[PDB]
């Protein structure tokens, strides 16, 4: 043929089947020996996402949301992105005390359901209702920004105390229970409102540490709706929210790390 | 256009004088007008040689940045740039990626393409050198008067003079002479004095006495001849033309370079385009599917390897030029290795060429003397008073000198004054009864008849150095039969006794057999001068015969030929060993040529021609049959008329051979021929008649000491100290480096593998990337580039002087065995490493095995700053990709550490590494200055930024040691089941 | 520990770095050593 004989080019198939079987085999014994290894609750590195992202529901082109208000299908982009989120916070999701658990109204302190064990059943997540976001089809003009703080199993988020002077300095410091949020721009030419539980620009503690998919689905993570009815029309405003905390830090390359980049045009 | 110079000349030297001049308008007595001369000028042009056109070093550059893989490499560079043009165009991306990757890319090519560039060098100035040897000024006759003019306006027809000391400045025809000797050695290789005279004496003008040549010179007389030939049109000017206009050709090594581009270019473009169209289908926008071909390419072609050939050529040439042997051109490293067939000169390459004394004839028995220049062998009498008998008239009737200040160089390489046989007693009584010049103050010359032409003899009259004589002894030496035709007595073992037909037989005998050695034999024979009749005031007449001269004591016999060098006859028994022919190509005569065939071993004990069985069997020569002489002597004036389908017979019929009187283009003609029979030829030489087959053979190594300029010119290389052993190893050297090129070749593309899966399982699985492509270029221009050079310091693992030279069309450099173990088998358990330790750096960061697949969608989303993993953490886009990133490091360090082992397997193709073992420092050396080079790119600070490297945490080098130790037990067991078993199967399939 | 288990996301990577860049080094002299047993 090209090569050998019939003989010999059997002879080379029957080698790399059984050669390369081998090899899968071994591959995979060794992909079992590495799972073997491994926990079932909890990942055995957590240094790669230690200060956690800040990520909003508008699904930023270029972390930027531009449309016109005089417009109907310049916005329905952000709205479908915007709607999948809120979706999942929905009451009917949220039946029965399983897996679910009323928890204070108001920011509150810390919850401990144990260890990141299975000696429980599903650990019983706070609910959050859609409806202590205010005001947010979604805001047609002048948008209704929804923030989020990054999940990570076991983590602590915070809040920063008021030893010393601070940002927004001393206003309805909830010291001992609130994460912050407070975003800017000189260049103030909009109007910040923030929406959220117990109707704090902040995350409730009460729904922390995060015991992971496998010890908590249906979990809900808090949300913070953040409303810019700016008076201002048809120009780039550079918005970034930025969130406080002892556990939170930032990077000049990661732009997401704690933060947000919001380039909002409402060019009506 | 040069089959006309590969024939032999036709001349003119039949002719009268007077008729010579009708043909040239000339004068022999006035010579030509001034005007004549200068009409003439304008006519046939300067004598003068002109070189031939050269390529420029520019396009010699340039045509290496378009040979496969500088090909796909540039396709790659201009494709980084068109993704580049698509972006900058399209979605404003401030990063430098596809830019500065187009830019290293094109670096890789240009500095390869000197790599290149230094591999294949052709330091040639052949014409430069012949053109060295016409005299600046020549002394013509014009209008009855002589004077110097540019010899360059040197024209047809006028009147030449020259004189020992000067150049022959244009082929000549003698027209009158007085004592003129010429150095012919141009034209023949032998530098023995040859007349010069007006009479025609042979029908071949390259033989005849009434023609002198250009590239030759006058050594002593004086002459007057009419210019025949100038420039380019005289006889070794069309030498100059065949050597300088002959086509250098590729060399072996630089043929098997060009077939495994060929190999690895057609995978590189089969895979390239194979999976180009199966991204497509997979619904792949055109932005991404160049963006992965550009992988495609980085990962097929191995960027290093081109550049580790040259390297490995270099260090190996830098070895030889420390054994006395210098290579001129990088690639006639290996060709030596691959040489079938060498054509040897004799006269200064298998031969010392200088006359030296071979043996003597005293007391009825032949003695041999020492012929080798360090004088390696034994005494052969020293009792005998005979001896000192003859030893006095070698010394005493001789009139050979050293030249002055030589008294600190060894005896038989010192300058002297003299005839090559008067040269060769000298330095013979010199070595084994110390001071000649001694000798000749003891005993003071009184008279002295020269050697004469017609008295066949040289006689001398000293004054005895033995006191209680003091008295007159005549010594002298000449033909043995007319010393004979002179003789009363015989000096035998001291005293002497009548020449009885007896012992006149056994001179006879003696003389016989020294002449078959092609030995030049003399005669040797002294007279005591009676006392009475010879006062210590006798006045000698040496013009007329004052003394008798028969009756005399004939002493001995001694002969002497241009012998081997020392090592010459052990280097052609071990080329003919490795299973090499050797044949002789010589201009001297057949008897000399024959006899010096057999000394050093062309022509091997027992063997005879078709001549030799005829004398044996005293029967017609076409009577034997030719097929039952595997030996052959060919003169030069036969194989004239013999067609090149006849040589190749000869050649083909016959072991041992030996081709005498040839001249240079006869030469090229019989290197072609074993060349047409497809043999790799190298060819050894030292004069310039040489240069033509120098230049056509594939490989021509010239003497350093006593070759030509011209013959320096035409090699590849030189060996400096003229030591012919130096060919035995560097066939050895050029064996060796065939195979360790193998080694390190299979051990670069071994990691091609591990680079290419990652790229396609990105495609097939939808996987995040496993391995980027700058993280390729850490590999094959960083961290293997130092183990793959170190390869070239492998010893042999069997004697490969004992093989046969390789089937240049049958055994390859790369060949289907290789890429099967390198592709198929151990690249493969590579590539697996790899991918482990992928899997174990993601799956520990919180992305487990199974949730990875079809994920890279919104893994690359740059704009998901919210990825979940198999925990439900959430990951922003950075801090995905530093994880990413990592995983690029750990699978880099995961080839470093599997190409560990594959170091050491590569290191032998049969042998075990417990039986070759570790005595390779370089090799070590690579191990930790590999290992050293990847910590450093991943623990160096801000080389996260520069090649995206991260730091490894000490577990992640670990991952695939299972790998590399699976790679070294696998190879092992292979090797033990081909020695176990000669047979073939895992042979034929796997041995490199 | 319990709200105090800031070290479950913390990694030493300054002292990694100069342990690798110690090792590099040392590995980098090794190899020298033995290529320089002849030259
Ligand atoms: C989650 O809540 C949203 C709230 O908008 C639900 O959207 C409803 O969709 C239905 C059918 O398309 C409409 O008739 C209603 O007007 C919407 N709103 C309400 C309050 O009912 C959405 O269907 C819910 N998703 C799930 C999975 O239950
Ligand atoms: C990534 C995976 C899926 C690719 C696997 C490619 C396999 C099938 C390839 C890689 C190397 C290849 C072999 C390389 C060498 C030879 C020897 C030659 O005389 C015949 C073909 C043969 C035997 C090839 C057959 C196919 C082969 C085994
Ligand atoms: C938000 O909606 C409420 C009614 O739910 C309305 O009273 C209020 O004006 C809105 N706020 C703004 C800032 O438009
Ligand atoms: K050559
Ligand atoms: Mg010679
Ligand atoms: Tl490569
Ligand atoms: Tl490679």
């Amino acid at each position: 043929f090209l090569g050998r004989t019939g003989s010999s080019w059997f002879k080379i198939f029957l080698f790399y089947l059984i050669f390369y079987g081998c090899l899968a085999g071994i591959f995979i014994g060794t992909i079992q020996v590495l799972l073997l290894t491994l926990s079932d609750f909890e990942p055995k590195y957590q240094d790669r996402v230690a200060p956690p992202g800040l990520s909003h529901a508008p699904y930023a082109i270029k972390t930027e949301i531009s449309f016109s208000i005089s417009n109907p299908k310049s916005y329905e982009s952000f709205v479908k992105s915007m709607h999948k989120l809120m979706d999942l916070y929905n009451e009917s999701s949220q039946a029965g005390n399983s897996p679910f658990e009323d928890c204070s109204d108001t920011p509150a302190d810390y919850i401990k359901r144990g260890d990141l064990d299975d000696s429980q059943g599903q650990k019983k997540a706070c609910r959050f209702s859609r409806m202590w976001l205010k005001n947010c089809g979604y805001a047609e003009g002048k948008p209704c920004v929804v923030a989020k703080l990054n999940r990570i199993i076991g983590f602590y988020p915070k809040p920063l105390k008021n030893t010393t002077d601070l940002p927004e300095e001393l206003q309805a410091n909830y010291n001992q229970y609130v994460l912050p949020l407070r975003c800017a721009a000189r260049e103030k030419i909009g109007s910040i409102e923030y929406f959220g539980l117990g109707g704090y620009a902040g995350f409730p503690l009460q729904y922390y540490p995060y015991y992971g998919k496998r010890l908590q689905k249906k979990y809900l993570q808090p949300l913070l709706a953040i409303q810019f009815t700016n008076l201002t029309q048809n120009m780039e405003l550079r918005i970034e929210c930025k969130v406080y905390g002892e556990n939170i830090d930032y990077s000049e390359k990661d732009r997401f790390r704690g933060r947000f980049e919001v380039k909002i045009e409402v060019k009506s | 256009l040069d089959e006309l110079k590969k024939e032999v000349s036709m001349d003119d030297h039949k002719l009268s004088l007077d008729e010579l001049h009708n043909k040239y308008g000339t004068d022999l007595t006035r010579g030509l007008t001034n005007a004549r001369a200068k009409e003439i000028l304008a006519r046939d042009g300067p004598n003068s040689l002109t070189p031939p056109p050269t390529t420029p070093e520019w396009i010699k550059f340039c045509r290496q940045l378009f040979g496969g893989f500088s090909i796909l490499l540039w396709i790659g560079a201009i494709l980084c740039f068109l993704a580049y043009g698509i972006q900058a165009a399209t979605e404003d991306e401030p990063a430098n990626d596809n830019l500065y990757l187009g830019v290293v890319l094109s670096t890789v090519v240009i500095v390869t393409g000197c790599f290149s560039y230094y591999q294949e060098a052709k330091s040639s100035r052949i014409m430069d050198s012949f053109k060295n040897m016409v005299p600046q000024q020549a002394l013509v006759i014009r209008d009855g008067e002589k004077s110097t003019i540019n010899a360059e306006f040197v024209v047809a027809g006028d009147l030449v003079e020259v004189k020992g000391g000067d150049r022959i400045p244009a082929d000549l025809r003698i027209i009158s002479a007085h004592g003129c000797k010429v150095d012919n050695s141009s034209l023949t290789g032998e530098s023995e004095p040859q007349t010069r005279s007006p009479e025609f004496s042979s029908e071949n003008p390259l033989e005849t006495r009434n023609i002198a040549f250009f590239s030759t010179n006058c050594v002593e007389g004086t002459a007057r001849g009419v210019v025949v030939y100038t420039g380019d049109r005289t006889v070794m000017g069309r030498i100059a033309t065949l050597a300088s206009g002959l086509e250098v050709g590729r060399t072996p090594i630089a043929i098997e370079i060009e077939h495994f581009i060929h190999i690895i270019t057609g995978v590189a473009v089969f895979l390239g385009v194979s999976f180009f169209i199966l991204s497509l289908i997979l619904g792949y926008s055109w932005l991404e599917a160049v963006i992965f071909l550009i992988g495609i390419i980085v990962a097929n072609v191995p960027e290093g390897l081109l550049a580790t050939v040259t390297v490995c050529l270099t260090l190996t040439a830098k070895r030889m030029a420390r054994k006395n042997c210098l290579v001129k051109n990088l690639e006639a490293v290996e060709t030596l290795g691959s040489t079938s067939t060498i054509c040897s000169d004799k006269t200064g390459t298998l031969t010392q060429n200088r006359m030296t004394v071979a043996h003597m004839w005293f007391d009825n028995q032949i003695h041999e003397a020492d012929t080798t220049e360090n004088q390696s062998g034994a005494a052969f009498d020293k009792t005998s008073a005979t001896w000192s008998a003859l030893s006095r008239i070698a010394a005493l009737c001789n009139r050979a000198v050293f030249q002055a200040g030589q008294d600190n160089v060894p005896i038989l390489k010192r300058s002297v004054a003299g005839d090559a046989s008067e040269s060769a007693l000298l330095k013979c009584i010199e070595l084994c009864c110390g001071s000649v010049q001694g000798m000749r103050d003891r005993n003071p010359k009184i008279v002295e008849i020269p050697f004469n032409s017609t008295n066949k003899y040289q006689l001398s009259i000293h004054e005895n150095e033995k006191s209680s004589e003091s008295r007159y002894l005549l010594v002298m030496k000449g033909a043995p039969e007319r010393i004979l035709d002179r003789c009363s007595t015989i000096l035998l073992n001291g005293a002497e006794e009548p020449l009885k037909e007896d012992m006149k037989e056994a001179f006879q005998n003696a003389y016989l057999e020294l002449g078959g050695l092609g030995e030049r034999v003399l005669g040797f024979c002294h007279f005591a001068l009676p006392e009475d009749k010879y006062n210590e005031g006798y006045p000698f007449d040496a013009d007329e015969p004052n003394f008798p001269t028969t009756d005399l004591c004939f002493v001995g016999l001694m002969a002497m030929i241009d012998p081997p060098r020392a090592a010459v006859p052990d280097a052609v028994g071990k080329c003919r060993s490795a299973g090499i022919k050797v044949i002789m190509v010589t201009g001297d005569h057949p008897i000399t040529a024959k006899a010096i065939a057999k000394g050093v071993g062309i022509i091997s004990e027992g063997n005879e021609t078709i001549e030799d069985i005829a004398a044996r069997l005293n029967i017609p020569i076409g009577q034997v049959n030719p097929r039952d002489a595997k030996a052959c002597v060919v003169h030069g004036s036969d194989l004239k008329d013999l067609s090149t389908e006849v040589l190749d017979d000869i050649l083909h019929y016959h072991t041992e051979i030996v081709f005498a009187r040839t001249s240079p283009q006869q030469k090229l003609i019989i290197v072609e021929g074993c060349q047409r029979q497809g043999a790799i030829v190298a060819v050894t030489g030292d004069g310039v008649n040489d240069s033509p087959a120098l230049k056509k053979a594939d490989i021509g190594v010239a003497m350093g000491i006593s070759g030509s300029d011209v013959s320096k010119q035409a090699a590849d290389m030189i060996l400096l100290d003229d030591n012919f052993a130096s060919i035995v190893t560097g066939v050895e050297e050029g064996r060796l480096i065939f195979d360790n090129l193998k080694k390190s070749i299979a051990y670069t593309l071994t990691s091609n593998i591990p680079e290419i899966t990652p790229f396609l399982v990105f495609i097939i699985g939808n996987v995040p990337l496993p391995l980027g492509t700058v993280t390729i270029l850490c590999i094959d221009l960083g961290t293997d580039m130092v183990p793959a050079i170190s390869l070239a310091y492998e010893q042999a693992e069997s004697d490969i002087m004992k093989r046969q030279p390789r089937n240049p069309k049958t055994d390859k450099l790369v060949n289907e065995r290789l890429i099967s173990m390198a592709y198929g088998q151990i690249g493969m358990i590579q590539a697996l490493g790899g991918f482990f330790s992928y899997f174990v750096i993601l799956a520990e960061n919180g992305f487990l095995p199974m949730d990875l697949i079809g994920k890279r969608v919104r893994w690359d989303d740059r704009w998901i700053s919210d990825v979940e993993d198999s925990f439900g953490q959430q990951w922003t886009y950075e801090q995905r990709k530093i994880v990413e990133f990592t995983c690029h490091t750990s699978f880099f360090i995961s080839i470093v550490v599997v190409q560990w082992a594959d170091l050491i397997i590569c290191k032998t193709r049969r042998n075990s590494i417990f039986q070759q073992g570790m005595k390779n420092k370089i090799l070590i050396f690579g191990l930790f200055e590999e290992t050293a080079l990847a910590a450093f790119l991943s623990y160096c600070p801000g080389t996260d930024v520069a090649l995206r490297m991260y730091p490894l945490k000490p577990s992640w080098w670990f991952c695939a040691f299972p790998y590399s130790l699976i790679i070294f037990l696998y190879d092992e067991m292979r090797r033990f089941i081909i020695r176990r078993s000669p047979g073939g199967w895992v042979e034929q399939e796997t041995y490199y | 520990e319990g709200p105090d288990n800031d070290e479950r996301f913390t990694y030493d990577y300054y002292r990694l770095r100069v342990v690798g860049l110690i090792v590099a080094a040392v590995l980098c002299v090794i190899g020298i050593i033995i290529l320089l047993a002849g030259k």
